[PDB]
RNA sequence: UGAACUAUGCCUGGGCAGGGCGAAGCCAGAGGAAACUCUGGUGGAGGUCCGUAGCGGUCCUGACGUGCAAAUCGGUCGUC
RNA sequence: CGCCGCAGGUGCAGAUCUUGGUGGUAGUAGCAAAUAUUCAAACGAGAACUUUGAAGGCCGAAGUGGAGAAGGGUUCCAUGUGAACAGCAGUUGAACAUGGGUCAGUCGGUCCUGAGAGAUGGGCGAGCGCCGUUCCGAAGGGACGGGCGAUGGCCUCCGUUGCCCUCGGCCGAUCGAAAGGGAGUCGGGUUCAGAUCCCCGAAUCCGGAGUGGCGGAGAUGGGCGCCGCGAGGCGUCCAGUGCGGUAACGCGACCGAUCCCGGAGAAGCCGGCGGGAGCCCCGGGGAGAGUUCUCUUUUCUUUGUGAAGGGCAGGGCGCCCUGGAAUGGGUUCGCCCCGAGAGAGGGGCCCGUGCCUUGGAAAGCGUCGCGGUUCCGGCGGCGUCCGGUGAGCUCUCGCUGGCCCUUGAAAAUCCGGGGGAGAGGGUGUAAAUCUCGCGCCGGGCCGUACCCAUAUCCGCAGCAGGUCUCCAAGGUGAACAGCCUCUGGCAUGUUGGAACAAUGUAGGUAAGGGAAGUCGGCAAGCCGGAUCCGUAACUUCGGGAUAAGGAUUGGCUCUAAGGGCUGGGUCGGUCGCGGCCGGCGCCUAGCAGCCGACUUAGAACUGGUGCGGACCAGGGGAAUCCGACUGUUUAAUUAAAACAAAGCAUCGCGAAGGCCCGCGGCGGGUGUUGACGCGAUGUGAUUUCUGCCCA
RNA sequence: UGGGUCGGGGUUUCGUACGUAGCAGAGCAGCUCCCUCGCUGCGAUCUAUUGAAAGUCAGCCCUCGACACAAGGGUUUGU
RNA sequence: CGACUCUUAGCGGUGGAUCACUCGGCUCGUGCGUCGAUGAAGAACGCAGCUAGCUGCGAGAAUUAAUGUGAAUUGCAGGACACAUUGAUCAUCGACACUUCGAACGCACUUGCGGCCCCGGGUUCCUCCCGGGGCUACGCCUGUCUGAGCGUCGCU
């Protein structure tokens, strides 16, 4: 889960994560925040583990 | 008895909002939302008010992804015109040339007088 | 509504976002002479603009 | 600057229990010289009738009248 | 601040004076619309109001239930606080504070056009501008087609590029619907708060593929010479843009452009029938509960199969073939149909939401257990069964009618056909091509929480007001009536306790009389449903009419009548205790068995004459005036005799026009019109009349 | 001794309770080695038990039966 | 006796007059007298470690650079900062940058949808998908290119 600029589509979002953090994602889902900030739902590839990126990514 | 309500947000009992009962491998019974009912091509004479044979009546758009045989049938003018009025049609040509047959032979045979 | 439009809602954001308790620290500085926020808008009282 | 209330035209949607009366058309039976007539069914018309929802607002000149309400409430009512 | 001068926005009790503050009134009016609360416990300093349990009630499916649109905008959800606020209180909150929450190719927006809005050309206008929307425009910037070339390069040969030829009117930009049109997502699980969006599993639409992804189709057969016992082989020549059915039309594809034609989109209201489903009801089989003082094989709950394919029922056909009908016949509740082809027989097509099947039982649910992973989509056992009814209710599909001086959108979008410019290959393990099967890739943007109202919207507010919709159980009953109940919901509507004075508000009863009351029967009361009788004057013959008036109505036990399904066989004369043909027989006044709704009529018995026992539910008649009727009207004192109306009469006008708008344009409305039409008046159905006067 | 609360009796209101029994009962349905005229059910209502049942001071009358409770509390008052 | 009521005084409440103050106005005067398609004014949305308003700022967002200055800012925290192999803060401001609407400019907006030319990626060049960059308003002037005319002519 990801905290995205507004303007920023699922294209965009695809490869921003894919890029900065070296995993492949399935699907990215967003919704828009009642406080105004965009929110992405990022499914990563079933061969990359959401716990360890996590970990890496330092939001343990 | 367990009562319904809509699936979506279209409140109204308008043409685009018909549904059907169903009952789920739940074991409960849900709305579902079904399509418009589609028509069978009108012949193209405008003279007969029986729709066409051997045509699927689905809606227009339906028809895009259905295979040619399901659309048409095998015979001049087929899933455009009706085969009786194909018939008339037929005979009426043969027939009007026909008789232009006859008034050209007709003058041909009157015109032997200066 | 359920419907809204991006504007709508992009406003409806920043008016929710402004509607908050001042900071306790801001007292504490030095000649504030503020005592509470005085905008606070309650969604029963008065209604938006929109 | 206003048709977010209201007035009217247009566009596109949605909606209106249960009963009564019984128009045309039709069938059969009967009486007729004919012209035609009578009887029993069938049928289901109508800015039709009773009456819900809805819409309206007659009377109590009821309640209230610093009200629940800057026009509302009860019963009774009109239309359906 | 005094004194000498100077200068004023220089003196308050009033002005229903301005602003601010404070009294008496007064601990007063009041906290009284919609039946209702009680017991115990918990937390807590504190409980009429919070929570849990128990009990008694209410909403009673046209809800006080479950979900939406508009509007609100975080009110949603957890935790905490307890100042203020929630007109008593609160341990509670839509308050306050801190955090969290809205996930889409297939639900909408987006796209289309509607009534309409509106640029540009043009016209007008001092001017900002506004008129106009096809009108006073050189308004097509596109195209597979062909040619000239650049060879840009995997220069074989196909993609590019510039120009030319040819073809080309949405003849009008653009905007305009979260209820119209508009391809395609369903089932299960999951949260404190999200799901048709997340997860799991099943699909599906659109778009793309140049080098072509795989198959299949096109498409691969005949003739003649020879070899070869024959089978089978070689050479040459000729075919081959599929095939079947009399037909309706069928089959998996089934070459084809500009152009043309057509279809779908795409159509009102109402009636009556029929099919299907969901619900309701009835008889059994389970599983779990309830009652058991006596009875009750009893009462209650529950007892699944999505989309998408395939197959089969069922419904419909104004579809075909044979054939030719009066002694007319078929046929509906009604109708209606037939030598322009009835009946009958045999076929074809469409829909198929029903059933079976893949999905599928692995899921779900109900029960009985066993493990723990603080709080496992844990594990396991068993079950998820058989039937019957219907003018039943609700959706849906279909058929057939009725009504209109009313005829009930448009456009995006998709498809079929007609025509045949062309393209394809030389007999190959072939080409062009393919709406057939499978395979590969993608679907961006915005919305999505919650309330949706006797507390989340508007009305100054948690205001008896207002605010658009969907679903809809049992009993009674004509019924979406009223009354009671189940699912679901709530706490009596911004307080409680004690009493039961007057006066009130709301609701009842009252001997005898019966409108004597009053402006006036105002108000109240009487009547009331259904069945059987029986109904006048008058009348526009339709009505009046439920006229008026009278009788009956309960309970129980019966008795008749009103239907649907099957089977009606004379015999081994023989063998496929049963079957092929027949010597072998007369229900033909129809029987035999089984099954099943309500409804009607009659009778007996019976109760203290009570029985539409609550609920529901017309007082009636005789006249006069006005308006014909139905309709409309002063939102907030007048619902009427007022307005309207059909009918009647009159007037203007043939378009260079009548009437009307316009500051202005030869601008605009009637007018997508043309005298059976528009425009302007009066009168006000029907009937009967409408006299005299043009000074 | 007192006044209460129950109970009892009296009064009075309504009208004859539940259960049980009946060869009462319009009738109807099953059993007939049975019965020689019967039995087994359903059945509103009827009869007897039964002027029964139920209520009756809360502002009815009398109790002397039962039970507990009643020399208790607070505030004031002087010629 | 007390209550109650009235008058006066002390004290205490209620209330905010009076007085003193003034980073505000009002008036007069002076010098300048400068907006915008190189996108103005105005609007919207964002930007701080803790930040709602105000203020400042624009994805380089309570500011970068540069220059002057010379040890702070400060509510709290944090970490800088030899002040010379250059520096806190503040001021100035000439470099750079400057989101979306708005004359607002591809078309349209209470929404959304295009077209053209380059670059990168999936392609593994051919054009489909994704991303990035630059263009695509009206009027008008000079010039340019491409054209039209049974306008006036010339030659054939
Ligand atoms: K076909
Ligand atoms: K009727
Ligand atoms: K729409
Ligand atoms: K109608
Ligand atoms: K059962
Ligand atoms: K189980
Ligand atoms: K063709
Ligand atoms: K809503
Ligand atoms: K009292
Ligand atoms: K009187
Ligand atoms: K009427
Ligand atoms: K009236
Ligand atoms: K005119
Ligand atoms: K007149
Ligand atoms: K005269
Ligand atoms: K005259
Ligand atoms: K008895
Ligand atoms: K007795
Ligand atoms: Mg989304
Ligand atoms: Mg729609
Ligand atoms: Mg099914
Ligand atoms: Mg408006
Ligand atoms: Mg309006
Ligand atoms: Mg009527
Ligand atoms: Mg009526
Ligand atoms: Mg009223
Ligand atoms: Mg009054
Ligand atoms: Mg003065
Ligand atoms: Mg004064
Ligand atoms: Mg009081
Ligand atoms: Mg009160
Ligand atoms: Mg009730
Ligand atoms: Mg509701
Ligand atoms: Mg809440
Ligand atoms: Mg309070
Ligand atoms: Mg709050
Ligand atoms: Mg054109
Ligand atoms: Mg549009
Ligand atoms: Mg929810
Ligand atoms: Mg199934
Ligand atoms: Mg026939
Ligand atoms: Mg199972
Ligand atoms: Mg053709
Ligand atoms: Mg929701
Ligand atoms: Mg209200
Ligand atoms: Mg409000
Ligand atoms: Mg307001
Ligand atoms: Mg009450
Ligand atoms: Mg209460
Ligand atoms: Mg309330
Ligand atoms: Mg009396
Ligand atoms: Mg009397
Ligand atoms: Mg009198
Ligand atoms: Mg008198
Ligand atoms: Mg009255
Ligand atoms: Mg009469
Ligand atoms: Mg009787
Ligand atoms: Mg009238
Ligand atoms: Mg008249
Ligand atoms: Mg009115
Ligand atoms: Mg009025
Ligand atoms: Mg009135
Ligand atoms: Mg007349
Ligand atoms: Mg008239
Ligand atoms: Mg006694
Ligand atoms: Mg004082
Ligand atoms: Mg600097
Ligand atoms: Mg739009
Ligand atoms: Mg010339
Ligand atoms: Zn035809």
């Amino acid at each position: 889960v990801f905290i995205v600029d507004v303007k920023a589509n699922k294209h965009q979002i695809k490869q921003a994560v894919k890029k900065l953090y070296d995993i492949d994602v399935a699907k990215v889902n967003t919704l828009i925040r009642p406080d105004g900030e965009k929110k992405a739902y990022v499914r990563l590839a079933p061969d990359y583990d959401a716990l360890d990126v996590a970990n890496k990514i330092g939001i343990i | 008895v367990q009562r319904l309500t809509y699936r979506r947000r279209l409140s109204y009992n308008t043409a685009s909002n018909k549904t059907r009962l169903s009952r789920t491998p739940g074991n409960r019974i849900v709305y579902l939302y079904t399509k418009k009912v589609g028509k069978a091509p009108k012949s193209a004479c405008g003279v007969c008010p029986g729709r066409l044979r051997g045509v699927r009546a689905v809606r227009p758009k339906v028809l895009m992804r259905l295979s040619k045989t399901k659309k048409h049938v095998s015979r001049a003018y087929g899933g455009s015109m009706c085969a009786k009025c194909v018939r008339d049609r037929i005979k009426r040509a043969f027939l009007i040339e026909e008789q232009k047959i006859v008034v050209k032979v007709l003058k041909a045979q009157a015109q032997s007088q200066k | 509504s359920s419907h809204k439009t991006f504007r709508i809602k992009r406003f409806l954001a920043k008016k929710q976002k402004q509607n908050r308790p001042i900071p306790q620290w801001i007292r504490m500085k030095t000649g504030n002479k503020i005592r509470y926020n005085s905008k606070r808008r309650h969604w029963r009282r008065t209604k938006l603009g929109l």
